[PDB]
């Protein structure tokens, strides 16, 4: 069973990835003036 | 829909009488403070 | 720093005392009646009185705060 | 977003104020002047 | 498209995590 | 990864709000029931936004409006914790979670939260439960202080 | 309503509420939140004719309490009721998070290969392998062989590009993929020497990336062994290419430590 | 089938192997029959009821042999067959009794909000009626006020059985509060108002006073110790932090 394991971690990953990068962005914009 | 409240709160009423006599009184008989309280159980107004 | 520095004179103080009550060193008078002299201050902090004198300030600064 | 169930359509402290509730409620003083002359 | 963008997801995961552990502490000294 | 699943949850809350309502003009949804818990089931492990907590309000609005154990089978309900939900379902979650926690003699800890569920979405005029709110909010507090 | 059937100790009833156990949740997962005494006595209860039937309910409640783990204990003891219940919508993450747990377990004992190891339970494996062979030939075997790189076996690491789905580059992009996401030498390695072999295992013996390869894994003796093959076939239109493979890769010393056994 | 459901169930109960024995013929009921959803199978609820009766007869029959652990069986089964989750048919002559046994069980064992969660199941059968409730309603609402003696002669007249196995952990509870109420700053009360006033007409109050607390006698009087605390005034371990309730919260 690929799909009903390997490919929910994507989402369980992917979730993480967009919203952790937004406080980056905030981070380094915050750093940037 | 709410029926319980009344049932637990005649409790608190009498609370807020007796916060009154711990203001108010300074030296009130135990018979002669419940003629103010209207439950009439002087023989209970001891340990009210 | 400064609990630092009171630990440090105070871990001196008991060698001192230690060398002398157990140990090679002369019993001198010079700090024997200093010693309990300082010993004579150490202020009764915990009395009736003082609770007037910390409570009524402590709470005008967290006013102030 | 509604979840209608409104029929159509200080204030804490201070109701009890003037109702009836001191011996110059609304008669002026009158209810006690009946056994108030004795003194 | 299978696996590969898993691991192509979690690799820039570590180095998205690596930027953030250094704006904190270049944060902290271009403040002083 | 299209999460067009939690913008279709708000379109089955919207729905379910009627639907509710259907339950309502006919007897209990306890197929409701276990359909929303499967909701909630795949909810939390593929996605957790703003569909869990509109499913676990209509779950509490069941649940109280039957006279059941109904309550610490909430209390026991781990879900506690659905993330920002736009300003108007966590205001109401709000509302149910303090009234389940009076329902058990609360201690002043529900008045807080009442009053942070009353002050948080008060915007609409007459939005349909402000009143019921407002009237339980104040029995706890001339209760207790 | 709320069922505290099993207060009695009649062993009868004990199996008997198998069916209410099963009923029960379906909706009231929340109801059931409590059940650590009646579950863990009836599961370590020793006359039992629900011994390794019980447990699937254990894990089922245990779902919904956020145990992921004594879910997944219960689901390898739950048996062969588990076993054939490997279709279902609740049951796909259980079994996703039994095989995360296990490839955990996998980069634990390949920390350390000997000594210390933990036995993996048999119906662990056993699940692990039997969703494996749920992924057996239905073509696009990728996470086939990918599975297999995070489960550092070597076995199904073989077999899965033994299998039949197809030979056109597999065998290409796997290489690909294992020195494009290769976290340390000490699995590299291990990879690839089970992949030169089956190199020149085929029928074509491998000409270019087995030297490449080579040098990656530091073999001289090898690569003058290739070579003498290649003298035996009596032309060096295959050694052609190695020839200047060697000069765009291979180190100096490399080619200083070969060059002795190549005129030997 | 249909055996006995009032075989000796009438005119006494000291056939303890009858109870048991119906309640091992009780395997025919339950799982010989579907019991759990009670969707389907309309004809089944009236012997479901029976059996909701033979339940409580049993457990009654445990509580005056004086069982807790089977009183709890007592509330475990039969509440969610006349409240089933398919109600079909008016419940019976009993069942706010039972209610009243239930209610004044979650009263005894000083679980308010345990006594509060199922006073709402009737919406209006028992908040006027029912002296089967009027009593617990009493007998709760009383205990949070500060009388605490008219309860016995409210007790005096019962709508049950005896209402005793649950007095005796009422008096026990009067026994314990009278004390915690009393054990405080106070003035020597005279014997015979902490001997016959609350209860017990000078049995063993002499001694019980010694069994619970002490505050030996001198000239007929049980004097209360001051018990004061002065105030400590060291406050540095639990109000450090609170003296730090500046630098620990804000960071500068």
């Amino acid at each position: 069973g690929l799909r009903q394991y390997y490919l929910s971690k994507i989402e369980e990953l992917q979730l993480i990835v967009n919203d952790k990068s937004q406080n980056l962005r905030r981070l380094q914009a915050q750093r940037n003036e | 829909g709410t029926y319980t409240l009344i049932i637990r709160l005649r409790h608190n009423v009498i609370k807020t009488g007796v916060r009154m006599i711990s203001l108010s009184y300074s030296r009130i008989s135990l018979a002669d403070i419940a003629q103010k309280l209207q439950l009439d159980s002087p023989e209970d107004a001891e340990f009210i | 720093h400064g609990l630092k520095g009171l630990n440090s004179k105070l871990l001196d103080i008991r060698s001192y005392l230690e060398k002398v009550a157990t140990g090679k060193l002369p019993i001198n008078h010079q700090i024997i009646y200093q010693l309990q002299d300082v010993f004579n201050l150490l202020p009764d902090v915990s009395l009736q009185e003082f609770v007037k004198a910390f409570y009524l300030k402590t709470n005008d600064q967290m006013v102030v705060v | 977003m509604s979840e209608k169930k409104q029929p159509v359509d200080e204030d804490n402290w201070d109701d009890d104020n003037v109702e009836d509730d001191f011996s110059n409620q609304l008669r002026a003083e009158l209810e006690k002047h009946g056994y108030k002359m004795e003194t | 498209d299978l696996y590969s963008r898993y691991k192509k997801l979690q690799q820039e995961l570590e180095f998205l995590e690596v930027q953030e552990e250094y704006i904190k502490d270049e944060q902290k000294n271009l403040k002083k | 990864s299209t999460q067009n699943r939690r913008a279709l949850d708000l379109v089955a809350a919207k729905c379910y709000y009627y639907h509710a309502r259907v339950y309502e003009f006919l007897d209990k949804l306890d197929v409701v029931r276990s359909f929303l818990h499967a909701r909630l089931r795949t909810a939390t492990l593929r996605h957790d936004a703003d569909g869990q907590a509109t499913l676990l309000n209509l779950l509490l609005r069941n649940y109280l409006h039957y006279s059941l154990y109904d309550q610490a089978e909430k209390l026991v309900s781990k879900s506690v914790f659905p993330e920002q939900a736009n300003n108007n379902e966590w205001a109401r979650y709000l509302y149910y979670t303090g009234r389940i926690k009076a329902i058990q003699l609360e201690y002043s800890e529900a008045r807080r939260t009442m009053t942070n569920a009353l002050r948080k979405a008060p915007q609409h005029t007459a939005v349909g439960f402000k009143q019921t709110v407002h009237k339980l909010l104040i029995v706890v507090e001339l209760l207790l202080g | 309503g709320i069922i505290s059937l099993l207060d009695e100790d009649e062993p009868q009833l004990k199996e008997f509420a198998l069916h209410k156990l099963n009923a029960v949740v379906n909706d009231f997962w929340a109801e059931i939140s409590e059940s650590v005494d009646k579950i863990e006595v009836l599961y370590e209860d020793e006359g039992f004719r629900s011994r390794q039937f019980a447990a699937l309910v254990a894990s089922k409640v245990f779902y919904h309490l956020g145990a992921f783990e004594e879910s997944l204990n219960y689901a390898l003891g739950a048996g062969d009721l588990f076993n054939v219940n490997d279709n279902s919508e609740y049951v796909e993450t259980i079994i996703a998070k039994c095989i995360d747990h296990y490839t955990k377990q996998c980069v634990e004992n390949a920390d350390l290969p000997e000594g210390e190891k933990k036995p993996i339970d048999q119906r662990l494996e056993g699940i692990v392998n039997k969703m494996f062979q749920r992924c057996l030939d239905d073509h696009k075997y990728k996470q086939a062989i990918g599975i297999a790189l995070e489960t550092r076996r070597l076995d199904v690491f073989e077999k899965t590009i033994l299998e039949s789905n197809d030979v056109p580059g597999m065998l290409a992009y796997s290489l690909k993929l294992c020195m494009s996401l290769m976290q340390n030498k000490q699995f590299r390695n291990k990879v690839l020497r089970v992949l030169v072999k089956i190199y020149m295992n085929l029928e074509k013996p491998d000409f270019i990336n087995v030297c490449q390869c080579l040098i990656f894994l530091d073999d001289p003796q090898a690569v003058s062994d290739i070579l003498e093959k290649l003298v035996k076939e009596d032309n060096l239109l295959m050694a052609y290419q190695i020839c200047f493979d060697l000069y765009e890769s291979a180190s100096q010393q490399f080619l200083s430590s070969v060059i002795q056994n190549l005129r030997t | 089938m249909y055996e006995q459901l009032k075989g000796e169930w009438n005119r006494k109960s000291p056939n303890l192997s009858k109870c048991g024995e119906e309640l091992g013929r009780l395997k025919l009921v339950l799982l010989e029959l579907n019991f759990l959803p009670t969707t389907g199978t309309k004809l089944t609820k009236q012997q479901l009821i029976l059996a909701r009766d033979i339940l409580e007869i049993g457990a009654q029959w445990s509580i005056l042999r004086k069982d807790i652990p089977s009183f709890e069986r007592y509330m475990a089964q039969l509440k969610c067959y006349y409240f089933d989750y398919k109600e079909q048919l008016p419940e019976s002559a009993y069942m706010h009794q039972l209610l009243g046994l239930n209610l004044l069980f979650l009263l005894s064992q000083n679980r308010v909000a345990e006594f509060h969660t199922e006073l709402e199941r009737l919406p209006a059968k028992d908040i006027q009626t029912n002296v089967y409730i009027k009593h617990p309603v009493s007998l709760e609402q009383y205990l949070m006020e500060g009388s605490y003696n008219k309860v016995f002669l409210a007790k005096g007249n019962i709508p049950a059985e005896s209402y005793t196995f649950f007095i005796d952990i009422l008096l026990d509870t009067i026994r314990d509060e009278i004390a915690g109420c009393i054990e405080k700053a106070y003035e020597k009360i005279l014997f015979t108002e902490a001997t016959r006033i609350l209860f017990f007409n000078t049995p063993k109050k002499m001694t019980d006073y010694a069994k619970k607390r002490g505050w030996v006698l001198g000239p007929n009087n049980y004097y209360s110790f001051a018990s004061q605390q002065q105030k400590p005034e060291d406050t540095t371990i639990p109000s450090t932090e609170l003296a730090k309730q500046v630098i620990e919260y804000a960071r500068q």
